[PDB]
RNA sequence: ACACCCAGCCGCAA
């Protein structure tokens, strides 16, 4: 964080890389957002059967 | 230890001329595994003839097929005598030739069969060189003086084998020609007639060389045999491709632009349709739209709106087609029947048309509106999915989103329905795995339960049946007595 | 019982339809210069098989 | 990564015009005038120069693993 | 029955492009002449590269490919040097190839450009086109590049790097007279450079007795071979091909008889 | 059964065509006698075709009726479909 | 049997095309009179219909079964080969008629169901094929 | 068998089956030099 | 109450690079948006420092002539994923029929779409036993239980293949032998059909403190006639055949197309935006700036592009007269030429190719194994046996499912049916 | 996603391997959603 | 893997001949030349030159397959003029044409150079 | 005379 282009290049890290991923055992893992029903909101549904 | 005595077996490599079988999953119908003769070409990719692209429900864009090699003389013999694609041109599923001239050949066949086409001497020699069954005698040119010109129909007549007798109607056949005079002249050069294995008149298209009953290839198979049909297919493809090298085909923006008068007429039609739907929705708001019998007020309002919009899109498509130029490649591609349809021409030129999801128009996802940009409680065409603009003209964002919804519906149903059809066809084939015909010509189950006394109530296989007309049921009593 | 069950199982995954030798797979591209019966096969599959 | 030596379509020499192209651009000239001055009449070479992006400047920023 | 009498006129002879007009000739002859211009004109180019040491950011195959595409001036010794395959020479000798050595090391903060000028030849006749300069690779401080390369004799059929012409332009019948191409809307099309119609007229009238003739060429060299000796070499190569066919056909027909 | 009462289609069909051609080709491929004169043919399949056209197959087809009784047919009484 | 006036029906041999082939193979001139006794046609078609057998036998039950199986082809054949129709529309000659009868016999015999066909699998796969196009 | 390390680039001679470092920077990343053995590269 | 920033912003990352997405049909926008993930290029600048399995990189990427305003903000310009190439949408000899492509062998020889295939392998010093410890060392022919005919002398004394040495298929790269409970060669081998060259070799200490090595093997991949290609409008295609420069057609100005797709690809799958891109690319290349092709723009339409092209000396609809490459005769029609963006895809025929002939055999089923990497066979699925039943080829089906797969003999008693 | 021993009730598919075929691929993978569904209504 | 060597496109390895003659049996006085390791560059020339001969009926060429470097040329003459001699005469006229073209190009270049 | 054990999970091609 906070490093400019020069330090990132000197540090063997791509300036253009957006980041946003973890590194576990050398494999770059990225979390994916998961949808779920909104909490604390009364709904109404009509089950057909 | 390399000395070979009689009785040894040597595992040679796959030499040319050997027999193999292909397969493309999903293997939907029995056509998807035919036998082929092997040929050795450079590079690292299979290479098969184009017309086979239809039997295997395949397109040559990343598709990959299997290749099984038989490993016994008995196996090779049966595959040669049963599954070799020359002997299995016509499928018994619908007693029509699943094989068909397709893509550049078919369009080039159309442009090569027109009356206007003519060939100089050297071009005719070049075309004849690509044939294989040619007897070696250059036919008399249709034109002698001032200079020799051959007609494409004459070269095609050379291509036809034996003495075939076929009569088919071109796609753009005017219905008035049959009743009126010039019935056998056909000023539009419709009414394809093949006499004594020579092409006499008419342009060829999907309805004559395509995968249709009573097609020219169908009659070729039924009459001459199966090898001659293979030569027919190969000759057509080779010679037409090598003539297309001279003629050439293309498609571009010039084929999508229409005349300014056409644009003005199209805009006028769209404006009138929008005004009419404004009128009918005004009537609905003021409560004078009398409900259709058996239908709800909303139901009949939707039906009337859909009727108006469909009339508008049909009129726009007809106007675009009328203004569509003869040299326009879109018209050639559609009328030939290679790919595309007149509806696609209408969408490209005039109007994309109404976009609908699950049959109905765009649903009201928000509070009684389709998107935030439209006023609440609107049933106008622009605000419910209708796409006034065309692809060439470009789509505005809202209609672009609605078209995206329509395309997503296409993707979703085409992608989910394979699981159901895969289960139905597996259940059917598993049920009917054992039913077959014994040598009493009685169809029987696995445990010898007579299912049918004779196959198809007549004992006739499906590969040798044709469409015919009784010519005795329809005529009246007076006409019957007169004619018999 | 789960070994003998449906897809990815004994009866349907190893007996009714089974993996077999003497086979090949690769992409397909057009070639209008071969007859209908013919087909191109490259030298690698021809040699190995 | 770096300006290709030969135009893909025809084959006119192109690798020797990248530096001149940048020099002409620096001297207040527009792209069209610069390409005309460099003699690339055919448009395949024009897009060969114009559409190329040189990553090699970004690549040299990394120190070599030898010395 | 006998051959026709071609005639040639030259309209421009700059240092790198040549325009000439060939009249009274079959279309096939002209088409084959252009094909030989772009396929079967001998030229010297790099084909065998040995990378002694490459610390550049670019990899060995990249540098080898780029060196291969570099043109080499071979106005003279294309005829003298024999093909490596034909030379009884094992591997490579100076009689059938030209040897190249490249040695550049960057030892300063400023970026070093490994231009084609850095290439050093043995025979002074064969050198890159420098008598701007073609760039090969850019090097940071401490990035060496040492390699040796041999240049063979080849023509365009083997590989594009042996293609001498930049791009050959071949146009015949500028104002469409034989209707070899049909314009649906002729007025919309620009008139060709070699046209001879007025502004009002769109196309020449139909010529049923016409035949293609008066072909226009615009052969442009890549700087390796002069753009006029290239045509002579092309014609000589076609003549030699036909003479080889003569010898082979004579041998075959005598053997049959 | 005897010579009489022989009821079955006398058209030697495509399935038995394939079987007979394959088996005869295999037999000749194992150095078996040839039934007809041959003029410079070596492929077993082609010679099998030619000798079938000569109608001299040394094989009798046994046909299984659904009931269980067999019915033997020689090739030379059968007429070729082609 | 056929309500709704559906005259389109599937039969083995394309009789019209066969007659046309006979015409243009024997160069028969429709203008000139032909030499074809109508009784020759009558017993010709009758003998042909006798030689087309689906249910081979001689007992009354087998004969009735054969008649029922071949009724549609026989009726279409008689309709197309009627005496007046041959006299007027087609105008074939005697050798033309003999060749037509022989070719019809050969084609029908070729089109007969071959024992051993796996009719069940063929039917299941053929009827399952359009299911992928029903979308 | 000379190894080149991460950043300070010393061709340290190890040949001793010890934990891999260099006496200059100590970074625990090592690379090995391009082989002296030649290899042809076709320019095709 | 509110006003949109810009309507085009609805598009996603991979869908934003599509030029004129509105003019295309939405299904093909979807398909292209799927491909943009697979469109190779300079994926990250520091690729040579990194090393990971299945990493590609392209030689000569180019920012597209027909750009989109959003693309500059996705940083696509810095890291393109394709080349602008002259395209001729026309029928030809027939090797582009259906969805296929004809390419330029001469241009391919000049570096057109030539790309690298970096592949990285790793091996570990996972000591399990107390004397059964593996070590990196050059195996000897007699001291190792595992002895193949593979070429072993290429390795150094450490047992790691030196960088910069050509390695063929099925070669040893890491010589590691496990001591027996004298030794056993548990060494990894380079898999089938790569013929690459090892470039970089690494040695390190793993997390648990044992020696750990990685090596990277690269191999240039000149496009053969099997490689999947697609435009920015969902134009799935493969290289049917490569023609040299003298075989393909050529304009009166000497321009020769790099790629020739078939007109059949346009009408059925309406992608008029492809033609719009071609025209805009032509006018942009002629003029000198990068063509603005943001999705929803009333300023830019086909008519103004046509007028600019006409002003610059071409057919106002983008067509051009092309001469037959073989004959030299003018083509009767007039082909549609112009540049456009094309992307090489991850799918390569050299990777998808596969064959099997009595190779290795599964332990449990005693049948051919899974995958080409394991040299396994192909499945003869249930729908295939059904097809062969429909054919009626009995003994073909028999050998396919019994003899070619796994023949086996058993002894069974006659009184009882139990295995004996 | 969850405790190791309770993989049955643990939702799967989270933390996919980052795709690195192209910069566009990386950005698309970073900005991605996913539904927990294994009928066409949820998928339209 | 299977990419053929580039030099293969024109070189003749030991085991084949440049020319083979086949007498077509379909029509009298016909030949089937089978020039090997060539392409359209020669086939087009040969077809054009033969077609100019007044006393030859048929003349054409085809490549059986673009990947395979082979061409087949068929020539049919009147029943007093062997196809082989027609081929030879066409080639000789071609050689004279190309030599004349080279000479006149030399003259044009010399005249242009001052 | 070859060497790599399997289950699960995920992406992706037609
Ligand atoms: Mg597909
Ligand atoms: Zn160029
Ligand atoms: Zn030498
Ligand atoms: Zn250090
Ligand atoms: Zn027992």
């Amino acid at each position: 964080n906070g490093l400019t282009d020069r330090d990132l290049c000197e540090l063997n890290e791509c300036p253009l890389d957006p980041g946003g991923y973890f590194i576990i055992n050398g494999s770059e893992k990225v979390l994916i957002a998961q949808e779920k029903m909104a909490t604390n909101t009364v709904y109404v549904f009509a089950k057909k059967d | 230890d390399l000395h070979l005595q009689t009785g040894y077996k040597v595992e040679r490599h796959m030499c040319d001329g050997d027999i193999v079988i292909f397969n493309r999953q999903p293997t939907l119908h029995k056509m998807s595994m035919m036998g082929h003769r092997v040929r050795i070409l450079p590079w690292s990719t299979f290479r098969l003839n184009l017309s086979v692209t239809t039997p295997y429900n395949a397109d040559f864009d990343g598709d990959e097929m299997n290749l099984h090699l038989p490993q016994s003389l008995e196996t090779r013999a049966e595959i040669q005598e049963l599954a070799m694609v020359p002997r299995m041109i016509v499928t018994p599923q619908s007693n029509r030739p699943v094989m068909g001239i397709v893509q550049d050949t078919l369009t080039a066949v159309r442009k090569f069969t027109k009356r206007d086409v003519f060939l100089e001497r050297g071009e005719v020699m070049n075309l004849l060189m690509f044939l294989s069954t040619w007897d070696g005698k250059v036919p008399q040119p249709a034109i002698l003086k001032p200079r020799p010109l051959w007609t494409g129909k004459q070269i095609f007549s050379l291509i036809i084998p034996g003495h075939i007798n076929c009569i088919r109607t071109h796609s753009t056949h005017p219905d008035d020609e049959d009743s009126g005079p010039y019935k056998h002249i056909s000023p539009g050069d419709t009414k394809v007639v093949v006499e004594n294995g020579e092409l006499i008149m008419g342009i060829l298209c999907k309805k004559s060389l395509g995968t249709s009953a009573g097609s020219l290839v169908h009659i070729s198979y039924l009459e001459m045999g199966h090898d001659i049909t293979r030569l027919f297919y190969s000759n057509i493809q080779t010679v037409i491709n090598n003539w297309l090298l001279i003629e050439g085909h293309t498609i571009g923006i010039g084929d999508s632009i229409a005349d300014s008068k056409t644009y003005q007429d199209i805009q006028n039609t769209i404006k009138k349709a929008k005004q009419d739907v404004i009128e009918v929705i005004e009537k609905a708001h003021n409560n004078e739209l009398e409900p259709t019998p058996g239908n709800t007020l909303r139901q009949t309002f939707e039906n009337q709106v859909n009727r108006i919009l469909n009339d508008a899109r049909d009129k726009t498509g007809s106007s675009a087609q009328k203004s569509l130029s003869e040299y326009n490649n879109f018209k050639s591609m559609v009328v030939s029947g290679a790919k595309g349809s007149k509806i696609n021409i209408s969408q490209v030129i005039a109007v994309v048309g109404q976009q609908n999801v699950e049959g109905k128009r765009i649903p009201f996802g928000f509070k009684h509106r389709t998107l935030p940009h439209f006023i609440k409680d609107d049933y106008g065409p622009e605000s419910r999915g209708f796409v006034e603009n065309s692809y060439l003209a470009g789509l505005t964002p809202t209609e672009f989103f609605f078209h995206a919804m329509g395309g997503r519906e296409g993707l979703i149903d085409t992608a989910v329905k394979t699981a159901e059809t895969g289960y139905i066809q597996r259940r059917l084939i598993k049920s009917m795995e054992s039913v077959m015909v014994k040598y009493d010509a009685t169809v029987r189950n696995s445990i010898n339960q007579v299912v049918q006394l004779r196959y198809g109530e007549d004992g006739l296989a499906g590969e040798s049946v044709e469409f015919q007309n009784l010519a005795t049921l329809k005529p009246s009593n007076k006409a019957f007595e007169k004619k018999f | 019982k789960q070994r003998l069950k449906g897809k990815e199982g004994r009866v349907r995954g190893n007996l009714m339809g089974k993996r077999v030798d003497f086979s090949a797979r690769t992409v397909i591209t057009p070639d209008p210069n071969l007859s209908i019966d013919q087909v191109g096969v490259p030298r690698s599959i021809a040699a190995n098989m | 990564m770096i300006i290709p030596v030969r135009c893909f379509t025809c084959g006119k020499i192109v690798g020797n015009k990248w530096e001149a192209y940048l020099g002409l651009l620096q001297a207040e000239y527009t792209e069209g005038d610069a390409l005309d001055a460099l003699g690339l009449k055919r448009y395949c070479c024009r897009r060969m120069l114009l559409a190329h992006v040189d990553l090699i400047e970004k690549l040299l920023n990394y120190a070599p693993l030898e010395k | 029955p006998y051959a026709n009498q071609p005639t040639v006129r030259i309209t421009e002879l700059t240092d790198e492009n040549v325009k000439f007009i060939i009249e009274n000739t079959d279309l096939a002859v002209a088409n084959s002449i252009r094909r030989v211009f772009i396929a079967e004109v001998p030229i010297i180019a790099i084909d065998w590269v040995q990378i002694d040491a490459n610390s550049s950011v670019l990899h060995d195959e990249f540098i080898a490919h780029r060196l291969g595409l570099i043109p080499l001036t071979s106005d003279d010794i294309v005829d003298k040097l024999q093909y490596s395959r034909d030379c009884t020479c094992e591997e490579f000798c100076p009689e059938c190839s030209v040897e190249f050595t490249l040695d550049v090391r960057c030892n300063e903060d400023q970026t070093r450009h490994v231009t084609s000028r850095d290439l050093i030849s043995n025979s002074p006749r064969v050198i890159p086109v420098t008598s701007d300069d073609i760039l090969i690779v850019k090097l940071r401080k401490g990035q060496e590049l040492r390699l040796r390369a041999y240049a063979k004799k080849g023509f365009g059929k083997e590989h594009a790097k042996w293609n001498p012409t930049a791009g050959v332009a071949f146009e015949y019948d500028p104002d469409n007279a034989l209707r070899h191409t049909v314009y649906p809307k002729p007025e919309e099309w620009p008139k060709s450079e070699y046209s001879e119609l007025d502004e009002d007229e769109s196309q020449a009238p139909y010529d049923p007795n016409g035949k293609p003739e008066r072909f226009y060429y615009n052969v442009e060299s890549c700087g390796s071979l002069r753009p006029e000796t290239i045509v002579l070499s092309a014609l000589s190569g076609l003549k030699k091909k036909l003479s080889d066919l003569q010898t082979q056909l004579s041998h075959e027909i005598q053997s049959d008889v | 059964q005897a010579n009489q009462k022989r009821i079955t289609t006398p058209y030697m069909t495509k399935y038995e065509r394939a079987r007979v051609l394959g088996t005869r080709a295999l037999q000749i491929a194992m150095c078996a006698p040839v039934m007809v004169e041959l003029e410079g043919e070596t492929d077993p399949l082609l010679i099998a075709m030619k000798e079938l056209k000569a109608r001299k197959i040394p094989i009798i087809i046994r046909r299984y009726l659904p009931d269980g009784s067999y019915e033997d047919w020689g090739v030379d009484e059968l007429i070729i479909s082609d | 049997i056929f309500p709704t006036g559906d005259s389109k029906v599937v039969l083995p041999c394309n009789l019209l095309r066969m007659i046309w082939n006979a015409q243009k193979i024997f160069h028969i001139n429709p203008r000139l009179p032909s030499d074809l006794h109508p009784i020759k046609v009558v017993e010709g078609v009758k003998e042909l219909s006798k030689k087309l057998v689906i249910v081979n036998g001689d007992d009354p039950l087998s004969r009735q079964a054969q008649e029922n199986a071949t009724l549609l082809f026989n009726i279409h054949l008689r309709s197309t080969l009627c005496s007046r129709r041959m006299a007027e529309e087609f105008r074939l000659s005697g050798e033309a008629f003999d060749w037509l009868l022989g070719e019809i016999e050969s084609k029908f015999n070729q089109a007969i169901a071959h024992p051993g066909e796996m009719v069940g699998a063929l039917a299941a796969q053929s009827l399952g094929e359009p299911a992928t196009q029903m979308t | 068998m000379i190894y080149i390390c991460g950043e300070c680039h010393t061709e340290n001679e190890i040949k001793s089956r010890d934990p891999i470092r260099c006496r200059e920077c100590g970074y625990r990343i090592m690379y090995k030099k391009r082989t002296k053995r030649l290899v042809v590269f076709d320019a095709r | 109450t509110h006003c949109e920033i810009h309507p085009s912003m609805i598009l996603g990352v991979c869908a934003s690079i599509i030029p004129f997405p509105d003019h295309n049909q939405s299904p093909r926008n979807t398909y292209q948006s799927a491909m943009g993930k697979q469109a190779m290029g300079v994926y990250i600048t520091n690729f040579h420092v990194r090393m990971d399995t299945l990493a590609h990189v392209l030689y000569y990427p180019q920012k597209p002539l027909v750009t989109t305003r959003s693309m500059e903000y996705l940083r696509f310009r810095e890291l393109p994923a394709g080349i602008n190439s002259i395209v001729a949408i026309a029928s030809y000899t027939g090797y582009n029929q259906e969805d296929s492509v004809i390419m330029n062998r001469s241009a391919v020889d000049r570096g057109f779409f030539r790309s690298v295939f970096y592949r990285s392998y790793k091996e570990q010093e996972s000591k399990k036993g107390f004397d059964q410890e593996e070590v990196f060392e050059k195996p000897t022919r007699e001291t190792c239980q595992g002895m193949r005919h593979a070429i072993y002398d290429k390795l150094d004394d450490d047992g790691l293949i030196a960088p910069g040495v050509r390695v063929s298929g099925d070669d040893v790269i890491i010589g590691k032998t496990v001591t027996l409970p004298t030794k056993r060669d548990c060494s990894t081998f380079l898999r089938t059909s790569e013929t690459g060259i090892v470039d970089q070799v690494m040695v390190t200490l793993n997390q648990e403190g044992y020696k750990f090595c990685k090596i990277r093997v690269r191999s240039v991949r000149i496009p053969q006639i099997g490689d999947k290609f697609a435009s920015r409008h969902g134009q799935k295609g493969t290289c049917g055949i490569q023609y040299r420069q003298e075989d393909m057609p050529f304009t009166c100005e000497g321009i020769t197309p790099d790629i020739i797709i078939n007109p059949h690809a346009i009408p059925s799958r309406m992608t008029i935006g492809h033609l719009i891109e071609c025209l805009q690319g032509k006018v942009s290349a002629n003029k000198g700036e990068i063509g603005d092709a943001t999705p929803f723009n009333d300023a830019v339409n086909v008519q103004k592009i046509s007028n600019l092209l006409s002003d610059y000396g071409y057919h106002l609809r983008g067509n051009e007269v092309l001469y037959n490459g073989f004959t030299g005769r003018k083509i009767t029609s007039q082909i549609f030429i112009g540049p456009t963006y094309y992307q090489r895809l991850k799918h390569m025929v050299d990777d998808k190719i596969h064959s099997r002939a009595r190779g290795p055999i599964q332990i449990l089923n005693r049948q051919p194994m899974e995958g080409r990497s394991r040299d396994g066979g192909l499945r003869f699925g249930e729908m295939e046996r059904d097809c062969q039943i429909a054919h009626g080829a009995a003994q073909f089906l028999r050998e396919r499912l019994f003899e070619a797969s796994d023949p086996y003999q058993v002894h069974v008693c006659n009184l009882c049916g139990i295995m004996a | 996603w969850g405790d190791q021993k309770k993989a049955h009730q643990a939702r799967a598919g989270v933390s996919q391997v980052l795709n690195r075929l192209t910069f566009a691929s990386t950005l698309s993978h970073l900005r991605r959603l996913n539904s927990p569904i294994g009928l066409a209504k949820p998928r339209q | 893997m299977n990419a053929p060597p580039a030099f293969e496109s024109f070189l003749l390895f030991e085991g084949e001949k440049k020319i083979t003659i086949n007498k077509d049996t379909k029509v009298p006085n016909a030949c089937l030349f089978t020039i090997n390791k060539e392409d359209h560059t020669l086939g087009n020339i040969i077809k054009s030159q033969l077609l100019k001969d007044p006393q030859v009926l048929f003349a054409g060429y085809k490549v059986p397959h673009p990947l395979e470097h082979k061409i087949i040329i068929r020539v049919q003459t009147t029943p007093d003029y062997s196809p082989q001699e027609a081929f030879t005469n066409a080639i000789t006229d071609l050689i004279s044409e190309l030599s004349l073209l080279e000479e006149r190009f030399r003259v044009a270049i010399k005249d242009k150079q001052e």
